[PDB]
């Protein structure tokens, strides 16, 4: 009854659950406005993702507030690179850390 | 005399140090005489009482005999038991026990010879000394071999090598399945081979080994030296250019010296070979010396993870039991009074880890399913003219060695007697290993 | 076997290493073949040539055996005379020259025993060792102190003083008379008395009799410990405080430790005294060891300016040409071969200092003629029994020894035979000696 | 007459000796249960078996005296992995060791 | 930068209040008077960094949702037993807890009460994962 | 709980580090079993054998209560007496020895108060450690006091 443990490269926070749709993005995005953060797209190579700084997708959408517009620029983002990750964060000023991290596209 | 120290009553403390004196005496002197003038000379070394005498604890700073046995088999000497407190001692000084045992009872006029047999080292003074500075289990975990004997060689000629030379003998030797080479003892640093290029050639030829073999490769660089400066910064230079083990001459060296760079090797992940230099000098006469057993156990408790223990296969059918009975002090962690294998003491050693052995001199591929059953997989085999004398080479005689101890260790697993099917074990590997046959083929 | 590594055509070079191995061999083997197996197993190990033995230039990295003598007085003994090149060994490592000789040659199934008699050490290998940090003209300047030999003690009871009480004895030692006391062989640093305390007290004493006498004084203190970087701290610490000499067991601590301490001591301006615990368990065999007098070359190379050498009165009058040749070897810069003293070859020293002769074990105020008439000026005589066992204490027995030191010494002198007599001038001395009267008294 | 030495990569215990079929593995199974050791697969990448921590197949099988279980488990390894080196160990606790161990499959 | 604090599940509803004050002073910036849960003075720390919360001893998937309301993502969850314990090994026992936490916060960030819901979000997750499920069933 | 790591019958070696417990268990609790979780919580913490516990000679690492005294005076306390292999503790090290005594037993929620009354250090343990500088006797030869 017992199986074996299947080994595959793990991208951190919601890495462990299936890839997420448009709504669950949206509750995210939403999420992190309410918490006050700064939500913000970055993108980079599939053998790259382990870097602490990935390319930076325009600028952090400061004092936005249309989940729709921040998951339309993700799919932008996802338009102009295809092959790269892509992952959505969520900037805390008054900590200087990260509210959300996740990867939205998974690489290829 | 008699009455002062030696006490046929006493009954000896667990903490107490105890030593096994073969005492050949002078016709006619007393037994009882002769065993407290070793514990006496071993521990005060005067009977007259001065007057600093009486400032002191007489009673309890002495060593006292309690027990006097007939010798098997030997009218002419008698085994004397002395009992030794363990204050009398350095904690931690294998030097201050050993000078304290036999500074000055060996050249006692009125015995004819004087042998130390066996020495108890109880637990709370086993505790204090560092031991072996990683052990069996330990090195086999960093080496990650398990399941048979290790396989080593010495590099030969002991003369004439350049380090290129030497190196071009030491890669061929490790590519062809030895675990480790050994650098002889005479070779430190002389004018034809200085050690920093002996360093750096071997290991280069180890790292390529490895790399070519898939095996983690090692060879004794010997690190014995004119001054323990000298020493350190070799030993310093093998841990620099990744040397995995060293080797040292614990008795030429000397014991503080030996106790020095097992602490070295310790603290920086090093593992020790220990070469026995000198010991025959010492333990060959049956009537005057000290015992290699107790060698041994002075060894393993200065720090060493290899030891030289003897081929055991050398000695005849019937004079096999005291090397075992070493092999058994050196290897195992309680080794149980056994007079037919010369152990003359209960030696309890705790949690000191254990020290390989090793067996050289003489040996080759027929002798080698005897070499399996005796020593078991926690030892180690050395190769020197059994490699080197193969007529296909170091590469060919190393592949030969390997295939034989593989194929004597699974005949040992499936539960046959390698010792008597070792000819037919030996031939059916060699049904695939031709460098193997050839090999029996030269040593038959 | 034979025709490849003995030459009796062969002349030694005067850079060679000669070695004299007295050879028990087992009844019917031949003496030429056991002088080669010697010779080869000293420096090369075996016989079989493999292929890496032609990499090298065979002829040239090989000990060789020149001369066979027959021993007089012993039909079953021969003499082995071997040359060794001087490019076969590091330079200035007594460690590496003496496991060379002696690794396996000593463990030879083929002879029943095999004793080490003499090994010349040439003036090119000489040249590079240490030797004795200051020397007996050197250590004299220094002590001021010229014109009698030296008198020490050794402190007893080997076990049980404190620090103070320690202190206390050696301070009454020094005062009253004695250049020098001497820590034991054991006591380096144990639970009753640890080593700090031991050399704070004891300078304090040594200083205290030096202010109350006006003559310089020492104390051998002990520096022999369980690990090289413990004996640097205490050789450390003695100069620290101002300790003039110091001590090291030359043959338990070891021969790369002593080397090491010796090259300090020759850097730091400290007198070494040299102890030579264990000393018996080599060279007491007739038939099996390495004897004293290599020894002694062995101490003086690695350095050391005092070195016990046994007190010559205690054997008999035909047995006492041994000890003057190494005596000999020990302190004269040349010292031409001599068969009835046991010197086997022409051993120059060049500049090389001489060490300090150290008479001790039994001897007194009665053996004090024949000890100066022996030894001569350049010596150290030490009186462990003779002073500590005094009935009026420790003063009273150095007074005592002292004053018979000083009438010894001036009555040869005068041109008197001394030792002839030796009652008259100890009586004429005591005359005005009450403490020397008493000692002749008590060691009557 | 003599012969040229063919180099290849080796694998440590039994690896000189012909691979190993289901009687020998079977008599090493039965040979590690009678010394008292628990049995224990593990497989990594042929590039990656120098690897002192090999992916550990389930758990080592402690009082385990089906030898047939053991060679079924040692195949089920080799079913979910095909492409890895399959390793057989045998845990010595009193020792805190391996008293055997040898690579079943030698990887492709 | 760590420091352990307690489980505060550990505790029964009524007796959590200082635990949680203590862990407000490890954390925050500046902690006003507060004597229900134990502070007594206002204590200003001014720009001095907080320091992460370790939770540890006797607790497993089932008190995680719990967890994870109670301390929020400034926080580290040990799970010695939870993770040994696990009849698949360590491997798998990791697996379930990590999938247990990515759970549970997810469910946290789209405004349910994840306490209330527990057992639901717990086994939606385990839908998806086996070794989730199997510790669970383990440790129920 | 009971039988695993609390043996009667244990007859404690020389160099066993011997511990004696006070404890005043929460009524009706069982005296052997507080004993047995002095014994593990200050050993190996749990009971709950897993996978890696098999890995490991479970028979030698782990603390056992060997007698149980009462208390003269209190009937709601008793003794428990707890032997530790030496091998449990670095060498002279009298930080680890108390972590290992004291790290965790007396946060123990099913005893009222726990006391650690004496604790038995074997002459081999004591051996290692450096002990007092000087002592008494060296201190009075140094200060010339007596």
């Amino acid at each position: 009854e017992m199986q074996d443990y299947k080994q595959s490269l793990k991208y951190e926070t919601f890495s462990y659950l299936p890839p997420m749709n448009a709504e669950r993005i949206r509750a995210q995005i939403k999420y992190a406005i309410a918490q006050g953060w700064s939500p913000g797209i970055e993108h980079v190579e599939v053998k790259n993702s382990m870097n602490q700084y990935w390319y930076m997708w325009k600028l952090p959408f400061f004092g936005e507030q249309n989940v729709d517009n921040v998951l339309a620029e993700i799919e932008a983002c996802r338009s102009a690179y295809p092959t790269h990750q892509v992952k959505l964060v969520a900037y805390d000023n008054y900590a200087q850390s990260l509210g959300l991290a996740f990867v939205v596209y998974r690489g290829n | 005399y008699r009455q002062t120290y030696w006490m046929p009553e006493y009954t000896p403390l667990d903490s107490d140090i105890l030593a096994c004196f073969k005492i050949t005496p002078q016709p006619g002197v007393d037994r009882e005489e002769a065993a407290a003038a070793v514990a006496a000379e071993s521990s005060t070394g005067t009977w007259t009482t001065v007057w600093t005498d009486l400032l002191t604890d007489m009673d309890y700073y002495k060593g006292r005999a309690y027990r006097i046995e007939d010798v098997p088999g030997d009218d002419a000497a008698f085994y004397a038991f002395i009992a030794y407190p363990i204050d009398l001692f350095e904690e931690g000084s294998v030097v201050n026990v050993f000078t304290s045992l036999v500074g000055n009872v060996f050249g006692f006029k009125a015995v004819r010879g004087l042998r130390l047999e066996d020495v108890r080292f109880p637990l709370a003074y086993v505790k204090t000394c560092g031991g072996p500075p990683h052990g069996i289990q330990v090195e086999r975990d960093k080496m990650n071999k398990y399941g048979r004997p290790l396989l080593g060689c010495t590099i030969k000629p002991k003369l004439g090598l350049s380090a290129k030379n030497y190196g071009r003998a030491v890669y061929e030797c490790l590519r062809g399945g030895l675990d480790f080479t050994k650098d002889d003892e005479n070779i430190n640093s002389q004018p034809f081979m200085r050690w920093r290029d002996r360093f750096l050639f071997v290991q280069d030829a180890t790292e390529t080994a490895e790399a070519q073999t898939g095996e983690r490769k090692g060879h004794y660089l010997n690190v014995t030296a004119p001054t323990p400066e000298e020493m350190y910064k070799r030993a310093e230079f093998a841990k620099e250019i990744g040397a995995p083990i060293i080797m040292h001459d614990y008795i030429t060296g000397g014991f503080t010296a030996n106790t020095g760079l097992a602490k070295w090797c310790q603290d920086n992940g090093v593992l020790l070979h220990i070469h026995r230099a000198m010991h025959a000098v010492i333990d060959r006469n049956p009537n005057h010396g000290i015992h290699f057993r107790v060698l041994t156990k002075i060894l393993r408790l200065s720090g060493g993870d290899h030891l030289h223990t003897g081929t055991v296969v050398g000695k005849l059918e019937g004079d096999r039991a005291s090397t075992l009975g070493w092999i058994d002090l050196l290897r195992e962690s309680f080794i149980p009074e056994d007079r037919s294998r010369g152990i003359f003491f209960d030696q309890d050693w705790g949690s000191m880890p254990g020290v390989f052995a090793v067996a050289s001199g003489g040996i080759h591929v027929w002798h080698m399913p005897a070499l399996v059953n005796i020593f078991g997989d926690d030892s180690v085999l050395q190769f020197g003219g059994g490699t080197l004398g193969h007529p296909w080479g170091n590469a060919a005689g190393a592949a030969a060695n390997r295939v034989a101890l593989e194929a004597c260790v699974e005949a040992r697993n499936q539960g046959r007697d390698i010792e008597k099917e070792g000819k037919e074990i030996l031939t059916a590997a060699a049904q695939h290993s031709p460098e193997l046959k050839i090999a029996m083929e030269t040593w038959k």
